[PDB]
RNA sequence: AAGGGCACCACCAGGAGUGGAGCCUGCGGCGCGCGCUACACUGACGGAGCCAGCGGAAACUCCGUCGUGACGAGGAAUUCCUAGUAAGCGCAAGUGCGUUGAUUACGUCCCUGCCCUU
């Protein structure tokens, strides 16, 4: 974590802790889909999600992002976490969590 | 020309999933694929699997896809999805066996060992993998089901609308008949390709052609 | 997007639902007038932010 | 959709002729083919699967369903077969062979009811059966690549289009040279016979607003 | 039929797996279970730092050197689970001990069960 923060600040001044907060801020989903009955060939129903889950899941996403994000490569978690936190603390489709959120959500507008 | 696999989650590409594929081994003391020619006698005796035994369709489709330019150009990967729920990834450089007899042998072996390995290389050519297909798919991927009863589309047009960083995944029912809902739970919509019913292979050429046109492949 | 934030008033005490999803009466926080019945996914107690996009939806037992 | 035959010499159709087709019966009769008669033997002259593959690929096409397609087969031993657009060719090679063997012995496959002939051995050359306004082309890896859609649009409103494709695994593109106006390629990559067929069907379906 | 309840052999939301390899070991029969060893850079090797409990330990930390050069991370299935716990780690004793130390649940009766009362 210490390292990441430094890497983030080298790559934008800013409070990297502000950067962290943002990534968590613009990551949480708005409408997540539940597995309604359907009648056999199940159809998902467009629920809204709790702020604690929003935070919970965000953190989840970004870390699974960094960890699994930069696997067999030439990078360090500190780095790939800075990458995942920077990309998400701005929004530019370069981030595995932003891509995922936008897809969970696209799915929700479908179940409406 | 980098080989495309599920591990890569970013590249824009076309994915075909041959859903509802009829692959099943058969004991006799040797193994073969359950198929309507050899086993129409047996199948009927049991009173089921009536056309649940059409592995040839899968075979046809595979040749059709891999033989395609879009494959040669490396912008296509295929997956299988068995009636019995088995999911296969197909390495795009695999020179699938030309005849059904030789195809059968290899699918029987793939099913028993869960992978087919190159004699010199350590990458697999075919690999049984875990459901759901939606884990292995690219992150930004449009998903559709081919269906006769769905709104007809011109594929070239259908494709030019895709975000420059967005893939396309098509589910084809690799079968003789059936409801086209083998994938309702994953897809964004269903589309038709012709006002005529097609065969799986033809649907597949049609779609490859279309991508090939739109993505500038000769 | 015309996103509208809301505050919970009453989580329901007796319900009927599928597990996981719970129905909440929300006060509307732009006006105090509007009140809606909505459906939340995560565990939720009173007095908090809700993010809204679709603005009526009047959902029912799910 | 009124059925296209060699007699109709006016209508503007697309014709594909599967050349160097491996259809040689083997006395035991069944079709001579790699799988079974690998051992017995050169494997290249024995690839009937390729033909069977293409027939499915061709008859299943939207363009045949719209009845603007016509298939002919001309084997590696010079036998000539007209395929009836409405024939529902057997889906499995085995069943295919039964039928293909019979047809070679009897010279035609008749519908169990209609007077029509689902398949027929006709006399050479293939030129005496094509439409009178008809462009003759050969497919070839060794030729200038083209967009099938563009090519089809340059045709006279009356001019039909007949492509010669090799139902073989390997070899010279010479098989139709005595008949062709021009040899052309559909791809930068070398294609299987059936794939070459899709390409053309599809490009021409596009050109002809099918459907 | 009705109303309450309880339960991850239930559901709502995860972890850790098991079902893959060889071998060890028990059980069956004449396939099944517990395990051990495995398929690097969040690493390996070299210095160096240096901390337990039950009866100067290892992981770990720092500074350096190395630089990506049967089994390629496990099918359909399926088990157990709510804090110093899980997992990781080693240690004494013939099962215990401490060190490092979490994600998720604490909810419900929609489903499958059982219980109560009507």
């Amino acid at each position: 974590i210490k390292h990441t923060l430094d890497i983030i600040n080298v790559l934008t001044d800013q409070n990297p802790i502000q950067v962290v907060v943002d990534a968590i801020t613009n990551t949480g989903p708005r409408e997540d889909t539940t597995r309604v009955g359907g009648g056999g060939a199940a159809r998902r129903q467009a629920v809204d999600v709790s702020p604690l889950r929003r935070v919970n899941q965000a953190i989840a996403l970004l870390t699974i992002g960094a960890r699994e994000a930069a696997f067999r490569n030439i990078k360090t978690i500190a780095e790939t976490l800075a990458e995942e936190l920077i990309n998400a603390a701005k929004g530019s489709s370069t981030s595995y969590a932003i891509k995922k959120k936008d897809e969970l959500e696209r799915v929700a507008k479908s179940n409406r | 020309p980098p080989v495309l696999t599920s591990k890569d989650k970013i590249t824009k590409r076309m994915i075909v999933v041959l859903a509802m594929a009829s692959l099943e081994t058969h004991k006799i003391d040797k193994y073969v694929l359950l198929n309507c020619d050899d086993h129409q006698g047996l199948l009927k005796k049991m009173g089921r699997d009536i056309s649940e035994a059409r592995p040839d369709i899968t075979h046809q489709c595979l040749l059709t896809l891999l033989d395609s330019p879009i494959n040669k150009a490396g912008k296509l990967q295929v997956y299988i999805q068995t009636s019995r729920g088995i999911l296969i990834e197909v390495n795009p450089t695999v020179r699938i066996p030309r005849t059904f007899k030789r195809f059968s042998g290899l699918m029987v072996q793939l099913l028993h060992k869960l992978s087919i390995r190159s004699v010199n290389s350590e990458e697999k050519l075919l690999k049984v993998i875990k459901n759901p297909i939606t884990d292995h798919l690219p992150t930004k991927c449009r998903k559709v089901t081919l269906s006769f009863d769905a709104p007809v589309i011109r594929v070239q047009d259908y494709i030019e609308k895709l975000d420059d960083d967005e893939s396309i995944c098509v589910f084809v029912g690799a079968m003789a008949r059936g409801k086209d809902n083998f994938a309702d739970e994953y897809v964004d919509e269903k589309v038709g390709l012709s006002n005529y019913p097609l065969s799986a292979s033809v649907a597949c050429s049609k779609f490859c052609h279309g991508a090939e046109d739109a993505w500038n492949i000769l | 997007t015309p996103v509208t934030l809301a505050k919970v008033i009453k989580v329901l005490a007796r319900t009927g639902s599928r597990g996981g999803v719970t129905q909440v009466r929300v006060e509307f926080l732009e006006d105090t007038s509007r009140t809606i019945v909505r459906n939340v996914k995560g565990p939720v107690r009173e007095n908090d932010i809700l993010v809204l996009m679709e603005s009526e939806r009047e959902a029912r037992r799910l």
